[PDB]
């Protein structure tokens, strides 16, 4: 009597085709549960019908045939947790892809869980510094929110999340461990040289240390490239859950829609709008609604969640872009147009948002950047009602000169991430009208140059902005002085 | 009865009973859970097979799983206890403070008040917001719209109206959360209880709150709203009393159905939505009413998918409301808050019978030069503005300091604009633009009018600017 | 074993099995017939049938037929012995040289290549086309790609390219003509002998041939990438070489899957493509790498239906490219040869740690006077330049002049430039354009610039042009 193969605990391959197994048998399967296949190749059941289960595969559907055994887990989709997989590349389920050894986990988390309700949080407190200061000044982004950066094929949106990466270094080569960020990566529908170019520059930045990676690359099956996002999650709400700060990159959330589209057409789920599953809001909205601040009953750590979306012929209305930006806290929307014109970050300040405001900047951030957003609006909307100079008043000439002088100052490089009392320096300057006479052109040079000087010289200021966190008024008539001494000298 | 489950493919459970069959909109509730699964009906297959909508998550359920007929469609907890609390799509209180111990029980499905049941009073409902109240003012008792694509203004535009009005009123209060953010639910709570609205310690609370966020499996979200509108009309009703409902966002109860339609096996009709939409909105729409026994005021945030009001959804709601604040991504986008389109926003009470001809000439007059400047915009654009008549020129002007007059600085976004809020009256709105109309500031600069309150602060602002 | 067809539509025949079902992937032999035909297994339909995509014409078919599991996948001759050969889908060849006589077979079904098997060195791949190298660099063992709609420039861009870079090439180079028209394999092939990069005298051959063009059926066209991609697969592992792939063009693949797609049965995606497009771009664009055994350096052509960048297709195919070139039907018909379109072609590489900050200023300096000159088109084209500042006349007049002398003759093009080609240095590129952009030929006249190589030779065409 053998009877190790019973339709209970197990089932049979009725047919397989483009990734989608209708396994017979498998009676006591729960919905999401996951399955192991003859080869070894693990699959998740998503269709439980009358006649038979409808399974996900997790790999090529290659080494599956008709008449294949099929066993039960007995466990929902799970996947490795915690700190042992900073440092290390990992797929889509946790196995190393670094060929580094295995991870020593000890704990273990379900990639789907339901985001913490209302009781357990509390409002976006503390700043997630970015180190680009376009950013931190107008659309600011505190821990437990979600930011998304959303713009057309190479505008730069994961530059942000890189620059964002390697600042955090700061914090983590310190001893405060509040302060600390841990940063997980998750590649989406990229190739593994793209991903291998950035694990590389993480490494070269010595950032990998506290940075996961989870890859799910473009010819790793759509199953895959769909739990990605999910996985990537779960180990970081590990960190979340613990009282620890973590920071995840969704890069990006277009391709796992088009991941989700497929799996879900395979199974022939009925497509909707833009042949989208009627779901794919739920889809992401399910995963981000996971980036959370937990309050002190809960250990008061964070997740912070910076997903990327590409949008096409700079169209951010599009039913996506939407989607996805109804979802998020703040956008940071980057521009092909202002990229070109040399306008980089291409921030579109505009129409980038923050919904947490002020309360995730500083207070000495805050102080300089308080009102700067609303101004650089107002400021490019008469500088295209001038594109013709119409017996322009003053008001606007002096709109229009603190316009051009501002926007010089948020432009910046890639890889050097700045000090939060560093922007405050260089921001002060401009918005506090001492740069109104200096010539456009050269505002970038002189960036260069008085950061310098205040930095050697003058650390006693910066330690004191950065510590005090606020602007007193000696340190404002200590920076009054030096800016406008320091001007005239470069002006000579 | 005992049914069992015989599929499950997401959202949607299927269920087969031996003897009786549950009735449509019926709740059946999974036996063997940590957690309380309730399931609503929402077709008979025929088979003596029900195909019913999950009200949560449906891991971990398995074929043949038991379920039991509740005998009765969602029910939830209604009447004076559920003030100062949180519930769920079921009824359950979700903010840890205990049972929620009503004498009475509501099924959230419910027949739309009759024809001989309306009312008819027009009262102008007065906000202290500049835009609404001068071109679109809302009426007591009457049904409001905010329309808006992502990231406009909907929340904050609702957010200041609890603080200028929910606050003094003399009444309960019902905020639905359907569909919207976590965050958000928290961030309101918080506030309603450092303001008093919310008594955790006594039975003041003047507000109930019910919630079904994002987060929440499309059941959840289809339904919160009924949740939530059930407890308003309890106090309309039963209580007689004079209710604010507060609903953010609505649309997100047709995204709901939209999203769980072909599980349910229909054709879609355009745009992705169910074929039943209307009737959808319908049947829910027309519960959302004042009565001759209770007034409801209802303050509904409408998202507009792609930002295009030709929506099937946006575009199908518009029928159901008195008085519509349409916001603009292209207003937005020049830093005009709130972001209110003047052209485009609506009132039932824009009648010179019911605010006045003073009110409303202004209102029109305001109108008319922005649609003026609107049409000369794209020339000026391209054959500049030499060629314009004096005439043409001075609208111009006067247009782009309305425009600027329109925006104001709201006390629920300080953390926004880095400036106070201010509340305007009526009558010193009504004056402002009056006086800009008829070229009494003709002399100060645009920017002076740019995120001020009243016209005085305009005038102040200037000499500020002066230098 | 042997199964037998049980049902035929165009390219999708099912065959049924009664002992031993063959795995997926597996090609299968017809019996019967005058000339070969390989079935590839597609899904198992349960039933013991298997649905396959032919390999060629499925004509005379008849239900009930023989049909034999070959036991593996197509697998094709690949070593040296293929240099120089002409080859079909199957791997036989079609130059009428006789049999490819080699030591080994590979299947042209393989995973590809690990994570940690990646490279990362970056290295500029001069071309010595001025837009490409100034503007959008190519990088040796990097993935290149050249997007046109119908007859903007892909072909005539890759056989320069060949020209200029294959030619002088010390390794093999693999061509895959894929969906592509016979007579320009007849018309490469020919040319490839004559230059003698083909030689059918001595083994000395650096090119090996694979094609699958326009007449053939849909699954033919939806496997020779994958053959020619095999073969060069060989080069790189087997023997560390340092391979050049040229594929014209990558977008017929994926037509060629949307041809059969709904004959497999399957509910379509957006636009009618099959709903699997990306994974199957991508577990084969995946293959088509550089690795830490060998370097690939691959120029693949995109072709771009009724010019629509947002179709699945090329939309998908921008994520797996290191550098593009995006040609363009408005700049052709301006004449401007070759018509890319100078902000919208990118590079990984255009990184000033990588370039020299010389070479990425001036290359960021040439874009943002073109966006400029951009934006100003619109009142331009109602009104003209009259309205305009003294200013904006002068970006006008430089961004008029920088657009013509990214413009240049190639040696390919020689028959209807009515010039001759030119290579132009890098160095030559990066000077000519700075000067420019500097102010120092705001004399000259546009005409001055239009299809020239070095600035040197646009200073001497103002003297011609008096």
């Amino acid at each position: 009597a053998d009877t190790s193969v019973d339709l209970e605990e197990t089932g049979r391959v009725l047919s397989i085709g483009d990734g989608i197994a209708r396994v017979h048998g498998l009676r006591n399967v729960q919905a999401e549960e996951m399955v192991e296949f003859s080869s070894g190749l693990k699959g998740m059941s998503l269709n439980l019908e009358p006649d038979n289960v409808g399974v996900v595969v997790f790999g090529n559907d290659k080494l599956i045939k008709e008449g294949d055994i099929v066993k039960r887990t007995g466990a929902i989709v799970d996947v490795p947790v915690g700190e042992e997989l900073l440092g290390r590349v990992v797929d889509a389920l946790g196995n190393a892809i670094d060929g580094k050894g295995p991870i020593g986990s000890k704990a273990r988390r379900r990639v789907g869980l339901k985001a913490p309700g209302i009781i357990p949080r509390i409002s976006v407190r503390e700043p997630m510094q970015t180190g680009i200061k376009a950013v931190d000044s107008l659309v600011p982004i505190g821990r437990g929110q979600r930011e998304l950066i959303i713009g057309d094929r190479q505008t730069g949106k994961t530059s942000i999340a890189i620059d964002t990466i390697i600042n955090q270094k700061r914090f983590n080569d310190g001893t405060d461990e509040k302060k600390k960020l841990y940063c997980i990566y998750v590649a989406i529908g990229q190739k593994r040289s793209t991903v291998a170019q950035l694990v590389k520059r993480l490494t070269d930045a010595d950032a990998m240390k506290y940075t996961i990676v989870v890859s799910a690359t473009a010819s790793d099956a759509a199953p895959l490239q769909y739990l990605a996002p999910y996985s990537g999650c779960s180990m970081g709400e590990y960190f979340r859950d613990n009282g620890k700060h973590a920071l995840i990159i969704y890069d990006d959330l277009s391709k796992q829609a088009v991941a989700y589209r497929q799996m879900s057409l395979l199974l022939r789920r009925p497509p909707g709008r833009e042949a989208y599953p009627g779901d794919v809001f739920y889809l992401h909205s399910r995963l981000l609604e996971r980036a959370a601040k937990m309050n002190d009953a809960f250990g008061g750590g964070s997740l912070t969640a910076l997903p990327v979306i590409e949008t096409q012929a700079g169209d951010v209305s599009a039913y996506i872009p939407t989607n996805v930006i109804s979802i998020t806290d703040g956008q940071i929307f980057l521009e092909t147009e202002l990229f070109y014109k040399g306008i980089r970050p291409a921030i579109n300040v505009g129409l980038s948002v923050s919904r947490v405001g002020s309360a995730a900047q500083t207070r000495a951030m805050k102080q300089v950047a308080g009102t700067m957003k609303l101004e650089l609006a107002q400021y490019r909307e008469v500088a295209a009602f001038a594109q013709f100079g119409s017996d322009l008043d003053a008001a606007t000439q002096q709109l229009l000169s603190r316009g051009v002088r501002l926007t010089e100052l948020l432009k910046q490089g890639q890889y050097s991430p700045m000090a939060i009392e560093e922007q405050v320096a260089v921001i002060y300057a401009g918005v506090r009208g001492y740069l109104d006479k200096l010539e456009p052109s050269k505002i970038t040079k002189f960036e260069n140059a008085f950061l310098s000087h205040v930095i050697s010289q003058h650390q006693a200021l910066l330690s004191k902005i950065r510590t005090d966190g606020k602007i007193s008024e000696e340190s404002d008539a200590k920076l009054k002085e030096i800016v406008t001494n320091f001007l005239a000298g470069f002006e000579a | 009865t005992t049914g069992r489950i015989v599929a499950v493919i997401g959202a949607v459970v299927d269920v087969q009973f031996d003897e009786g069959l549950p009735p449509i909109l019926n709740a059946l509730e999974v036996q063997g859970r940590e957690t309380r699964l309730v399931l609503e009906v929402a077709q008979h297959l025929g088979e003596s097979t029900v195909r019913t909508i999950a009200m949560d998550g449906t891991e971990g359920l398995v074929r043949g799983q038991k379920v039991l007929d509740s005998g009765a469609p969602i029910r939830i907890p209604v009447g004076p206890e559920t003030l100062g609390r949180i519930m769920n799509v079921i009824g359950e209180p979700i903010d840890e403070r205990g049972p929620i111990k009503t004498k009475q029980f509501a099924a959230i499905h419910a027949e739309a008040p009759e024809f001989v049941e309306m009312s008819v009073e027009q009262e102008i409902l007065v906000t202290g917001i500049k835009v609404v109240d001068l071109l679109a003012p809302y009426a007591k008792g009457g049904k409001i719209g905010l329309f808006g694509g992502a990231g406009v203004g909907k929340t904050v535009l609702i957010m200041e109206l609890i603080n200028n009005v929910a606050k003094a009123h003399g009444g309960y209060s019902v905020f639905a959360g359907v569909g919207e953010r976590t965050r958000e639910g928290n961030d309101l709570y918080h506030e309603m209880i450092e303001s008093g609205v919310i008594n955790l310690k006594d039975a003041t609370s003047k507000v109930a709150l019910v919630y079904g966020q994002m987060n929440e499996p499309p059941g959840a979200r289809a339904r919160v709203a009924l949740t939530g509108l059930t407890v308003a009309e309890y106090f309309r009703d039963q209580e007689g009393q004079d209710v604010l409902l507060f609903i953010d966002n609505i649309f997100r109860f047709t995204q709901a159905g939209s999203e769980v339609s072909a599980l349910l096996g229909r054709i879609p009709s355009a745009v992705g939505y169910q074929p039943t939409l209307a009737t959808d909105m319908g049947t829910m729409q027309e519960r959302i009413t004042t009565t001759k026994k209770g007034s409801i005021t209802s303050v509904q945030a409408i998202y507009v998918p792609a930002d295009d009001l030709t929506d099937p959804a946006p575009a199908t709601t518009f029928a159901h409301l008195d008085a519509t604040t349409v916001l603009s991504r292209a207003i937005a986008e020049l830093g005009i808050y709130p972001a209110v389109d003047p052209l485009d926003s609506t009132s039932r009470i824009m009648d010179p019978n019911i605010v006045g001809s003073e009110h409303y000439d202004v209102a029109r007059g305001v109108q008319k030069i922005l649609q003026d400047y609107k049409s000369l915009q794209d020339i000026i654009a391209i054959l500049g503005m030499d060629e314009l008549s004096e005439e043409d020129k001075l609208t111009v002007s006067r247009a782009r300091k309305i425009q600027r007059f329109l925006s104001q600085p709201f006390q629920v976004a300080e953390v926004f604009t880095g400036h106070l809020g201010k509340l305007v009256p009526l009558k010193e709105t009504i004056k402002g633009f009056q006086q800009i109309l008829a070229g009494e500031y003709d002399h100060l600069p645009e920017q002076a009018f740019y995120m001020v309150g009243p016209i005085e602060e305009a005038v102040a602002k200037a000499d500020k600017l002066a230098e």
